[PDB]
RNA sequence: GGCCGUCGCUGGCAGUCGGCAGAGCGAGAAAGAGAGUGGCGCGGACGCUACGCCGCGACGAGUAGGAGGGCCGCUGCGGUG
RNA sequence: GGGCCCGGGGGGCCACGCGUCCCCCGCGAGCGCACGGGGUCGGCGGCGAUGUCGGCUACCCACCCGACCCGUCUUGAAAC
RNA sequence: GUUACAGCCCCGCCCCGGCAGCAGCAGCUCGCCGAAUCCCGGGGCCGAGGGAGCGAGACCCGUGCGCCGCGCUCUCCCCC
């Protein structure tokens, strides 16, 4: 069998572990979620710069 | 490069009999079945025994 | 019988859904969706009625043949691939057509293609340069646009258009199509200063002139 | 009307000191003279132009006496905007120090 | 050692292992100039094995950190006391810098101690780093940067970029 | 350690206890805490030269 | 303060060849199974291992590996010796048809065990085949002398997972 | 990663079991796709010189020396073409 | 911090049936998509009857790198 | 000589004085990292293997996108 890399490959990482999918799902909701909250302190310190 | 001794690698024991009489190799052809098709242990030493020079396989006598 | 419903989760990454099987099982709502448990045509002859057979077994078969070969997956045809663009080329722009027998003209970019091509015309008033397919690889994108978004390209002129038939006779529907696209475009390249001269252009490398180091 | 190609010179092939290995060749490409510069050439398509003597057919064309051997940017080589390049055939040591053409072509702009 | 890169100061502590002879043993701390927490806590080893009778096997390591600079804005005059081996006896040393950081002048001390006397780290034992007012300074090298009203001009300003224009057409100017 | 371990073998097999038999090498020592009660670590400073010979 | 625990679990990278080696060292390198250059083993700690990597450090660089870098490892340079032959990973299957016997179904079984060194990790690191990894990408400081002294043999203890990066 | 050979698995295949038919024995978990008795259309590639064919792994320096295989080569004889 | 984050008064879950009793407080079906047991296109473009196409190997030549003359005895041979 | 028409350093009390922010897109003032890690893109070389079957059963002879693996819709009903 073609031994193809589970750490590039994400099929073959479900097939080794199905619980990546859940650990990669998050931390992607994660991030963005934290992104936006980046976002949105950043945009609070400049209203603070104008008031 | 990899630190094996390649000395031993090659297993001399004989794969099948030196004899070119063909009821022999017959036998063989049917142990051989035998052998890789049952579960028992019985035809791989019957099998293996075929395969032996005259010397291991004496004459065993009546008594 | 139902009507379909699209995919409830969005494509959060490509292959990974944004809600979970338990959130989707309840969004799917299947807690209240449970559920338990030619070859012969006979035909009148003037005898009796014969039956005969569709597909009959092959007269020849030849001296050898191959092996039926194994199942690949990814492995999709032409038309069914996913057609790319960069983030350089977008209606309107500019491009430099490199390879042809247009060598070096600055010409106008219209629409991607159904097979992936650039349908890419900089006018025959100005160019010489027709209704023409180019590739995306072999074109340089000049970042020089004209707001050509409310132009109508018409719909008949697709990848069958273009393609080749089998001496090149310019048929009058190349012709007509050339003008109904030409004249929509060529007041808004007049309405830019200088951008008709440069259209006229051929792009030409010089010398001390580095691709690499000028941007376009 | 004018040029559609980058000056490059086959300056030799990738080699050790006492080793060539000569189905990768390196390139000079004009004006680029550190390795910031040549990421815009890697796999731009090179070619190594040469007239011999008996004519040979041209593509969208009359036999001239023109040939080519047609190659491929691979990566940077060295420190100095020097490059390596791959053709179908290897080229010929009679090119040493002569001029290749790199061209635009396999754009990513 | 190899003093490679720039050095960081750590600070060390550690002890003998506890016997039932002595049940809790006294802690040991040191400042280690070094490239990295691993060659530091070989280096705490090595100083500790010439000044106790303390081996890592019968010994631990309680604590290794970096400790960073408490005003690396500064720029500070240090006073850096040394032990080297020569090709013939080892000598002791006072030795100024002035730099921003003590990690700074002690890898400052290293380029300097191998410049002017051949020696490798090897041979190099810092024993005592302290910052040094202006007025308690002993070399003169260090001293005369000790000017309220310092001013100077940048002389003769070899160009570098050379290669750059490879073949230029203008003599290059060095007068800025 | 054949009669010790024939005693702690006899004894935990009623009781059922699963008692540990073979040797085992010098583990890897565990976290502990060590305490500078009150004072701090004595700092040490490498000794100057001096050549008694 | 606190001292934490001393580490249980090191990996060890053969960082020299296999030309003129003396016989102990030779031996105690066979019996990490480490037979080329580049080939790196986990090893659990204790007095018996740490002085058979104490008779062997020129010749081995180790350290004591990360979480990410056990992963790693067992994803993509993770191979089996099933049937005393060298099959890839590819099926939790074959790791259940070997160590299941000892509760390791899976590939996270396995590294829960090498990483949290278990009760069953001599079978599961002897499952695991000898690891094959590739010259350092961007290179060796230097492999003639120790980690300390500017070099990259002996143990450079946190250190050895820039290294597993640079190699895997 | 491709190909060549060697070695090992003394690995696999006689199951081409066809309207006298039912097409499987890759699968984490000692062992049966068992037999019984009461409550229209006539079809289905290759194979298997079993000294053959096939599949997996690892391996491959060599003097003196050893052994094997040569559908390598020369000359004559018994047979055969 | 740990106990399925012990227990009582807006986000995420490899959690989904009904009934009886002790105790604690084995067959649902179908249909498309695919990072899924090793590449395909159900995509194309040119040039070709007296001057061109292919032919690695073999004929001659050129260039770059490499490269001392074989047998032998010898610890050691390109050996003056 | 001691804040004056510059400043620097330390101590004590002010909530570790307080408001950012946080190993900093003042894209370099100084680190180790990722179960505390994910996404996207570009270049290069390769494409070895070749009967893996699916559903329909002795109430049928169909068909080659078939395993493992992920999850999509329908076999409920509305709304935008
Ligand atoms: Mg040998
Ligand atoms: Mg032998
Ligand atoms: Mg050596
Ligand atoms: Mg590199
Ligand atoms: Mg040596
Ligand atoms: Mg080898
Ligand atoms: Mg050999
Ligand atoms: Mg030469
Ligand atoms: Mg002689
Ligand atoms: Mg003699
Ligand atoms: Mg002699
Ligand atoms: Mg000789
Ligand atoms: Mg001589």
């Amino acid at each position: 069998v073609l031994k193809k890399n589970p750490l590039k490959n994400l099929r073959i990482m479900l097939k080794l572990n199905p619980y990546a999918k859940t650990m990669r799902r998050n931390t992607i909701l994660r991030q963005a979620r934290n992104h936006k909250l980046r976002v949105e302190r950043a945009a609070a310190a400049l209203a603070a710069k104008s008031d | 490069g990899v630190d094996i001794r390649h000395n031993k690698d090659r297993k001399v024991r004989r794969k099948e009999p030196k004899s070119q009489d063909i009821y022999l190799r017959l036998l063989v052809k049917l142990y051989r079945f035998l052998a890789r098709r049952t579960n028992s242990t019985f035809n791989q030493v019957v099998l293996k025994r075929l395969f032996m020079s005259r010397t291991n396989r004496p004459p065993l006598s009546l008594s | 019988k139902g009507k379909p419903h699209c995919s409830r989760n969005p494509v959060l990454v490509r292959g990974i859904g944004r809600y979970s099987r338990s959130a989707m099982y309840s969004r799917k709502a299947l807690y209240k969706r449970k559920y338990a448990a030619l070859a012969t045509v006979t035909k009148p002859v003037g005898g009796g009625t014969r039956v005969v057979k569709l597909r009959k077994m092959p007269r020849y078969y030849p001296t050898e043949d191959v092996p039926r070969k194994l199942l690949s997956h990814g492995k999709k045809p032409f038309s069914q691939h996913v057609r790319k663009l960069r983030a350089s080329i977008t209606p309107g722009t500019i491009l430099i057509i490199l390879t042809g027998r247009h060598r070096g003209k600055r010409v106008v970019f219209l629409k991607q293609l159904s097979s992936g091509l650039l349908l890419v015309t900089g006018p025959l008033s100005l160019n010489r340069v027709p209704l023409r397919r180019t590739h995306q690889k072999f074109v340089i994108a000049t970042s020089t646009k004209i707001d050509i978004s409310g132009v109508k390209i018409p719909k008949h002129l697709t990848d069958a258009y273009f393609k080749k038939k089998k001496k090149y006779e310019i048929t009058e529907q190349r012709k007509v199509d050339q003008k109904a696209v030409d004249s929509q475009i060529l007041p808004k390249i007049k309405a830019v200063p200088q951008l008709q001269g440069y259209l006229r252009s051929v792009f030409a490398l010089t010398n001390g002139v580095y691709p690499h180091k000028l941007v376009f | 009307s004018g040029r559609l190609w980058c000056k490059a010179i086959f300056a030799g092939y990738k080699r050790g000191l006492r080793n060539q290995r000569e189905h990768t060749a390196l390139l000079k490409i004009e004006g680029v003279y550190a390795r910031d510069e040549t990421e815009f050439y890697l796999g731009k398509r090179c070619a190594y132009v040469y007239k011999a003597k008996n004519n040979t057919v041209t593509p969208g064309g009359k036999p001239n006496k023109t040939r080519v051997i047609w190659g491929k940017v691979t990566r940077a080589h060295g420190n100095s905007g020097m490059v390596r390049a791959k053709f179908r055939s290897n080229l010929p040591a009679k090119a040493i120090g002569h001029r290749i053409r790199v061209m635009l072509y396999p754009s990513r702009i | 050692m190899k003093a490679s890169g720039t050095l960081r100061e750590y600070k060390v502590v550690g002890r003998c292992l506890p016997t039932p002879k002595c049940r809790t043993p006294p802690l040991y701390r040191m400042r280690i100039f070094a490239p990295n927490h691993v060659v530091a806590k070989s280096r705490f080893w090595y100083f500790v094995s010439q000044l106790k009778k303390m081996k890592k096997s019968s010994g631990e390591i309680v604590y290794c950190g970096q400790v960073f600079e408490k005003s690396p804005l500064r720029v500070k005059n240090f006073g850096i006391w040394l032990r080297y081996d020569s090709r013939s006896g080892t000598h002791n040393m006072y030795r100024e810098y002035r730099d921003l950081t003590t990690a700074g002048a002690v890898t400052q001390c290293y380029r300097d101690m191998g410049a002017r006397h051949r020696a490798r780290a090897h041979s190099i034992q810092i024993m005592k780093v302290e910052e040094i007012a202006a007025s308690k300074c002993r070399r003169p090298a260090v001293k005369q940067f000790h000017d309220s009203k310092i001013k100077f001009p940048l002389p003769h300003r070899v160009l570098r970029r050379q290669h750059k224009p490879r073949f230029t057409t203008k003599r290059p100017n060095t007068f800025f | 350690r054949v009669k010790e371990n024939d005693q702690k073998k006899k004894e935990a097999k009623e009781k059922g206890t699963w008692v540990q038999l073979k040797r085992q090498p010098a583990p890897p020592r565990e976290a502990h805490f060590v305490r500078t009660n009150g004072k701090e670590p004595e700092l040490l400073e490498p000794i100057p030269y001096e050549f008694m010979a | 303060f606190y001292v934490p625990a001393e580490p249980k679990l090191a990996f060890v990278i053969r960082i020299r060849g296999i030309n003129g080696v003396s016989p102990k060292v030779r031996k105690v390198l066979q019996l990490l199974r480490l037979r080329q250059i580049f080939n790196g083993t986990f090893v659990k700690l204790n007095k018996a291992s740490i002085n058979m990597l104490r008779i062997v450090e020129p010749y081995i660089a180790w350290g004591y590996p990360n979480l990410k870098s056990v992963n790693e490892l067992i994803y993509k340079r993770g191979y089996g010796k099933i049937n005393k032959k060298r099959i890839a990973l590819t099926d939790n299957t074959l790791i259940a048809r070997s160590l299941g016997k000892y509760n390791i179904i899976c590939m996270e079984d396995l590294i829960h065990e090498i990483y949290t060194v278990g009760k069953h990790f001599k079978e599961a690191n002897n499952f695991l085949w000898p690891f094959k990894l590739s010259s350092p990408r961007g290179g060796m400081k230097k492999k003639t002398t120790h980690f300390v002294e500017g070099g990259d043999a002996g143990n450079r203890e946190d250190q050895i997972n820039r290294l597993i990066r640079r190699m895997n």
